[PDB]
């Protein structure tokens, strides 16, 4: 196995503004994307064990 | 593709792999690696049966009583003997003692069938009670 | 094609089954219905 | 006098064992063959 | 069903060579001398193997009529190419700036 | 997983693989494939 | 013969070697053999 990550779509691309967020919803799905296949790999990552 | 490939080397090449459409159709014998552009080619030697013919076989000889199983292959017949050989290819042998062993009764299988099965030791003490016979006329003549 | 379909020869099941005392037919197929599919199959298609 | 005909895909020859109790079938001959197989390293 | 018929019928034959006509109370004799277990034990224990063997096939039935999650693996197969394809229809909606 | 069903469809349905928890949990005596959409079902039977 | 087995004969091998098979059945035989002639020359006294 390897090691487990996370990533928030949000917080990594601006934190603290409302601003960008605005902007970021303009651009689709692809922080559920993102995270989706983030989590799928920490589930894939406990299957192994 | 190289862990298969790194796979096949081992099993095919150096050892022998029985395990079934791994080194090719057919029982595995014997693979030849040969060197070929970005990859490599297998050459490998197979075991595959040809022609074919219907027997008739019975799970059990049933002779004293008690049953009788195949120790290394299956009872085949031709109509009028039944014969002992392997599964991989035909070699008819005469049922023995050496070739079976005794196991369970003839009320237990179902499909046993009685025969005689040859013992060969009956021969060979025959052989010596003649011989001993031999002996015995020249002590009277 | 390398899963599904190992060999090029069509085998059938005869008519008169003697197994020695097993059932075969929940994974035989069925000529019955207008697909044919198994006891087995049946359910994996409902299923999914 | 050939053209392009379209057909049914045919899984191959038909053919229907022989099964019963006390049939049994033993090869009486065999063939050694060799074969190839290729892949990429 | 042609993988089964031959199964059946001619057992492990048709894999390596022609297929060999074998019945199949004889081919679980060989199947138990790969395992390290006597023939013995089938011809006696047939009637109770029978039993076994019925019986086990029809918990799966079972299983797979009350239990549809078994299925689960294939169903995501199918959802991962729902998610795939309705996200990238949803994408012509949005902007992109 | 295609390649690993492949594996078994032959070692597994076609022959007898004495691989410890490969053919499924026990001894492998013999395995029923069943065809499922898209994908395969493997029933093995075992001695446990 | 128990290590053994006689299959074929010896004009089919190829590099077939000549030896004595050892029969175990033999000094068997051959040691009741000796006990049992003594009734021979006992029926001629």
């Amino acid at each position: 196995s390897m090691t487990k990550t996370s990533v928030d779509c949000t917080m990594y691309i601006c934190g603290d503004s409302t601003e960008c967020s605005n902007l970021l919803l303009q651009y689709g799905s692809f922080c559920t994307q993102l995270n989706r296949a983030l989590t799928g790999i920490a589930v894939e990552q406990d299957k192994n064990t | 593709s190289a862990n298969l490939a790194a796979t096949k080397m081992s099993e095919c090449v150096l050892g022998q792999s029985k395990r079934v459409d791994f080194c090719g159709k057919g029982y595995h014998l014997m693979s030849f690696p040969q060197s070929a552009p970005h990859g490599v080619v297998f050459l490998h030697v197979t075991y595959v049966p040809a022609q074919e013919k219907n027997f008739t076989t019975a799970p059990a000889i049933c002779h004293d009583g008690k049953a009788h199983f195949p120790r290394e292959g299956v009872f085949v017949s031709n109509g009028t003997h039944w014969f002992v050989t392997q599964r991989n290819f035909y070699e008819p042998q005469i049922i023995t003692t050496d070739n079976t062993f005794v196991s369970g009764n003839c009320d237990v299988v179902i499909g046993i069938v009685n025969n005689t099965v040859y013992d060969p030791l009956q021969p060979e003490l025959d052989s010596f009670k003649e011989e001993l016979d031999k002996y015995f006329k020249n002590h009277t003549s | 094609q390398e899963v599904f379909a190992q060999v090029k020869q069509i085998y059938k099941t005869p008519p008169i089954k003697d197994f020695g005392g097993f059932n075969f037919s929940q994974i035989l197929p069925d000529p019955s219905k207008p697909s044919k599919r198994s006891f087995i199959e049946d359910l994996l298609f409902n299923k999914v | 006098s050939q053209s392009i005909i379209a057909y049914t895909m045919s899984l191959g020859v038909e053919n229907s064992v022989a099964y019963s109790n006390n049939s049994i079938a033993i090869p009486t001959n065999f063939t050694i063959s060799v074969t190839t197989e290729i892949l990429p390293v | 069903s042609a993988l089964l018929a031959g199964t059946i019928t001619s057992g492990w034959t048709f894999g390596a060579g022609a297929a060999l006509q074998i019945p199949f109370a004889m081919q679980m004799a060989y199947r138990f001398n790969g395992i390290g277990v006597t023939q013995n034990v089938l011809y006696e224990n047939q009637k109770l193997i029978a039993n076994q063997f019925n019986s086990a096939i029809g918990k799966i039935q079972d299983s797979l009529s009350s239990t549809a999650s078994a299925l689960g693996k294939l169903q995501d197969v199918v959802n991962q190419n729902a998610q795939a394809l309705n996200t990238l229809v949803k994408q012509l909606s949005s902007n992109f700036g």
